[PDB]
């Protein structure tokens, strides 16, 4: 639900959309996301590991 | 996520791509107001072969009427 469900009523919403918007918040275009997305997936796995 | 009219791409400016059963429309993203997707709405950057659930739809043009 992203960070709706904390305001009001919650809302359903994939999550490649919901980290397009994330990028969009710190002033990077949300095009980047989705051209590269196996690279940042492994790199957020790597991380987490 | 976004939309390939001409082997290219489609990312909406500002807002959501959202269909009801059949046709498509670009709202935003607090309220429901629908809006025909055109050129104004969209930015193109990319060719829609690495974007993951893409759609075809179509695209209109403000300036080939006049
Ligand atoms: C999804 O939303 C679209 C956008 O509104 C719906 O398409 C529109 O549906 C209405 C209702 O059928 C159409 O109005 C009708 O127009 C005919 C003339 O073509 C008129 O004789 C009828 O009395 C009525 O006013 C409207 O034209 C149509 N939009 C377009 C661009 O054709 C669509 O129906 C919605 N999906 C579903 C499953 O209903
Ligand atoms: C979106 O348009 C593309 C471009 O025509 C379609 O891809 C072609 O589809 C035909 C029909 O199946 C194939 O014969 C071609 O080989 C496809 N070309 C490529 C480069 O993939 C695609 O099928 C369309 N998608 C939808 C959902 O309509």
């Amino acid at each position: 639900s992203g960070w709706t469900f904390g305001a009001g009523p919650a809302l359903q919403i994939p999550f490649p959309m919901q980290m397009a918007y994330r990028f969009n918040g710190i002033g990077v275009t949300q095009n980047v996301l989705y051209e590269n997305q196996k690279l940042i997936a492994n790199q957020f796995n790597s991380a987490i590991g | 996520p976004a939309i390939c009219h001409d082997g290219k791409a489609h990312f909406p400016r500002e807002g959501v791509f959202v269909s009801n059963g059949t046709h498509w429309f670009v709202t935003q993203r607090n309220f429901y107001e629908p809006q025909i997707i055109t050129t104004d709405n969209t930015f193109v950057s990319g060719n829609c072969d690495v974007v993951i659930g893409i759609v075809n739809n179509t695209v209109y043009d403000p300036l080939q009427p006049e």
